[PDB]
RNA sequence: AAGGGCACCACCAGGAGUGGAGCCUGCGGCUUAAUUUGACCAACACGGGAAACCUCACCCGGCCCGGACACGGACAGGAUUGACAGAUUGAUAGCUCUUUCUCGAUUCCGUGGGUGGUGGUGCAUGGCCGUUCUUAGUUGGUGGAGCGAUUUGUCUGGUUAAUUCCGAUAACGAACGAGACUCUGGCAUGCUAACUAGUUACGCGACCCCCGAGCGGUCGGCGUCCCCCAACUUCUUAGAGGGACAAGUGGCGUUCAGCCACCCGAGAUUGAGCAAUAACAGGUCUGUGAUGCCCUUAGAUGUCCGGGGCUGCACGCGCGCUACACUGACUGGCUCAGCGUGUGCCUACCCUACGCCGGCAGGCGCGGGUAACCCGUUGAACCCCAUUCGUGAUGGGGAUCGGGGAUUGCAAUUAUUCCCCAUGAACGAGGAAUUCCCAGUAAGUGCGGGUCAUAAGCUUGCGUUGAUUAAGUCCCUGCCCUUUGUACACACCGCC
């Protein structure tokens, strides 16, 4: 339940009252228009999720595109996110809706802290 | 690439979108009055333009 | 008005002018003892008067160089044609000049000469 | 129509607008058209500071330099035409003239 | 260069109709100011004097962002063989009222 | 370096003879086998593409399908 | 080692601090595919270096040649080029593949030869600039001396900020630097001018007293350069000039050079800029179509495109900001600035009055301004006056973090910025050490400009408020001149 409704009515949410449901940034992403590249992946997933066997997950899709805001309609597809180095493949879960791709695709290993070199004498 | 690539990256704005007039360096721009050069050159050049220490 | 821009715009750009004409008629007339540059500008029309030593080198075949300098002034600032001159003048005392002699003595070395 | 005009005049010097600013008046005396006051404007001072070295390295020691711009206004008027009467401008180089009417 | 014919007899002709050109060093320029409307890219006028400037028809002058190339003696009659011309039509700086 | 990927194949034309996609059959008769681009760009003297499943206009590069 | 003089990058007497806390930012270290790199008084808010893309030079991948010219093959019976579909691709890169159309001599191949590179080399270099050193010192000719390296000139002394000058004098005659010089601030009721600056007077007005004043008080309300329909330049502007010279008085002084006190004066030392010889293996080849040599140059170290990073954290350090509060905080009212900017060749991107909507960040239409014409009389902060708070980690502090709302952009996640409501952490004046400073100075305080599509904790300036201490010294840290010792000369970070 993303703000109240359930997916099944959030599949069939059109954009220009979908706007009132995410958040400002959000809102102001879908004011401003999706470039063709944003449509084409969209085409993708559609066409990866009909492609996609029944009771089975979809194929995995790549991108570098991760400033791309989750789609309540990309649910359940396997995409496949740019790290800088790698393509990590995450699942969209039905709590991912107002965050953007790229938080889940990490661009740094956290920091394992070793013993110090020569400098801090 | 052919052309719906090679320059598709907007510079409409930016640092990348203004370099010197005079050597079309891209750090230390002096947009001040227009002038639209590079600091080392103005250095250079402020005696030309008429740009001259009093103080 | 709105066409024109402000006067310290137009001085800064002025300024600009100076310097990059300059700069043209030094990488340009560097072999033919070049001086200085003087610019007579006014609202009819711009002078512009360059100081060299070889006035008959500048000059190319009846004229041909400093036809081809006024094209290329005319061409890359935008001028109104026919709005542009350019005299070529003998200086004064080129010992005097340390442009000139500057020029003179990287000929020099250029040359050979110790 | 019936004229009366407005004459600006600047430079980055004071001794040239000043040298115009007297001869062009007297030439207007002594062609007898009656003279506005010349209006010495608040000089433009275009200031710009740099750091002298060219790579940061130093003592941060900035140049600043400054360029004068100072502009005087003189209104000519007359119970007459003016433009068929005076055409010459007296003109050297360095200074700037922009000529206007009432009207402009 | 791939660029074809029919804007280089237009650069080429525009290079003989006056004694010089000025060309702005900027590869991306979507157009070269002068000679308008044929729709010449601004890299293919200057590889292509750069190309007569490799087989000395022309030679070239630089200040800040301009290239300042001069037709030479040379580039004459190579133009003129080029655009299949009798000697008579020359540059305007070479003959001027006579 | 020592690229993972091997180095890409660029693409070799397929050096085709001459022409000759139109005949005239008992001492002349026209017979357009190649489809005609209608537009003013393409023009009446080139040809389309000739396509399993559309054909496709080198000038014009309009696109008819035909199911 | 001695003698003399000098400096808040030294001290004294103080002031403000830093180092103690949080945060911002830059170095090192750690981690990383990558955290690009230089720099270690004279690096560490520096490279005008406040990077989402670009910047980018780092990494992961994908294109193009933007490989001229010459030679030889190749070819109009096709050298070769673009491309719809599908797969393939992050990609709607015809990049590759299946598939055919299409350009036509511009290309393709190979051989030399270009070319380019934020690639390397500042210990090859130019230029720039920093430092030695902003101290006062430096040199030629001729002459004197010494076999000569060299020395005199360039000094016993007195004086100065100053080898500044007076004085002696084997020196004389010079030259640079200092000085002189330019800008700046301070006085000019002296001159010129003012509708793009004002003032005064007057006429319309508007409001209060109107008891009764009435040439009463206020107006940044309207007008008198609308052309006959007022004068004036003090206030403002900016030009020409003047004005200050140790000039006058007393004292000290070889009564010379100068020094102290004082009257009159606006001012009896306004701050800056430039700034000698010689030098550094000081920094920049990442400013340059400044550049030598070397490396690469088609699977590119070129170039373009996509993304990530340059911010990444057990930790050390530098410059800053915020504070630790009652000399305060909050709320309301009252009241004064000055630099300086504002719509663009590429280049799109301006300052914004006013009206309306919204609580705010913002949005919606009318204008002005290319500018002493508009923002703007820049109604700034600090401060001032009144309210509340009450010595508590408290109404100080706002770090961290949740949610929501807008702005810019192609894109705001690793939060651009802003706004609102939430949480209130350390911090109760900071060890050893250490920075800067003598009058509009420190410090408090805000405002412009730079960077800016969006932006300042930085910086350059500007203004407001505004001091304590001192008119000395060499004690430390150093410097100049003379003498002296030296076994040093890469010069005591020496040599041994
Ligand atoms: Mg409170
Ligand atoms: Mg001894």
């Amino acid at each position: 339940t993303y703000r109240g409704v359930d997916l099944d009515q959030l599949l069939d949410m059109s954009y220009e009252q979908l706007m009132q449901l995410y958040s400002a940034r959000q809102r102001r992403r879908l004011n401003r228009g999706l470039r063709r590249k944003q449509h084409s992946l969209l085409k993708r997933l559609r066409k990866a999720k009909k492609e996609a066997p029944p009771m089975e997950k979809p194929e995995v899709v790549k991108t570098h595109l991760r400033d791309m805001i989750i789609l309540p309609e990309m649910v359940g597809s396997m995409v496949g996110v740019y790290n800088g180095k790698t393509f990590n493949q995450v699942e969209i879960k039905p709590e991912m809706i107002g965050h953007y791709l790229g938080e889940f695709s990490i661009t740094y290993k956290p920091v394992k802290h070793g013993r110090p070199g020569i400098g801090a004498t | 690439g052919h052309q719906q690539l090679y320059w598709s990256h907007p510079r409409k704005f930016g640092q990348g979108s203004r370099s010197c007039r005079v050597c079309s360096n891209r750090h230390g721009l002096i947009r001040k009055y227009g002038l639209n050069m590079c600091r080392q050159c103005f250095r250079q050049y402020a005696k030309d333009i008429g740009f001259i220490k009093l103080d | 008005m709105a066409v024109q821009i402000s006067k310290k715009r137009k001085f800064v750009a002025d300024g600009i002018f100076k310097a990059e004409l300059n700069e043209f008629l030094t990488r340009e007339l560097a072999e033919d003892g070049y001086s200085g540059v003087e610019v007579r500008v006014t609202p009819t029309r711009t002078e512009i008067i360059i100081l060299a030593t070889r006035t008959q080198n500048v000059l190319g075949e009846k004229g041909r160089r400093i036809r081809e300098l006024t094209a290329v002034v005319q061409k890359r600032f935008g001028f109104p044609e026919g709005s542009v001159e350019l005299y070529a003048e003998k200086v004064a005392t080129r010992g005097l000049c340390a442009i000139a002699q500057a020029e003179s003595l990287r000929y020099k070395l250029l040359g050979g000469l110790a | 129509a019936i004229h009366r005009i407005r004459i600006t005049l600047t430079s980055r010097n004071v001794k040239s607008l000043e040298k115009v600013c007297a001869d062009l008046i007297r030439g207007a005396k002594e062609k007898n058209l009656k003279v506005k006051g010349p209006v010495r404007m608040p000089t433009k001072t275009l200031r710009i500071t740099t750091r002298k070295t060219p790579c940061g390295e130093g003592s941060k020691t900035w140049d600043r330099f400054q360029m004068r711009i100072h502009k005087r206004l003189i209104d000519l008027h007359s119970p007459s035409e003016i433009v068929k009467q005076i055409t010459s401008i007296s003109i050297e180089p360095g200074v700037e003239v922009e000529v206007t009417i009432a009207d402009a | 260069m791939l660029m074809p014919k029919k804007n280089r007899i237009a650069i080429y002709e525009l290079l003989f109709k006056e004694g010089v050109m000025v060309a702005k060093k900027d590869v991306h320029m979507p157009k070269h100011p002068e000679l308008a409307d044929k729709n010449v890219p601004n890299l293919h006028v200057m590889k292509a004097m750069q190309s007569l400037k490799s087989r000395g028809y022309v030679k070239e002058q630089f200040a800040w962002r301009h290239f300042y190339w001069y037709l030479t003696n040379e580039g004459i009659q190579y133009l003129r063989d080029y655009l299949h011309l009798p000697p008579e039509i020359v540059p305007a700086t070479l003959r001027r009222s006579r | 370096y020592t690229t993972p990927k091997k180095n890409k194949h660029k693409r070799k034309k397929v050096k085709l003879a001459v022409l000759k996609y139109y005949k005239v059959d008992e001492n002349g008769k026209i017979s357009r086998l190649r489809r005609e681009c209608p537009s003013d760009e393409c023009g009446a003297g080139v040809f389309m593409a000739s396509h399993f499943d559309r054909h496709y206009c080198g000038k014009c590069c309009l696109t008819y399908c035909f199911n």
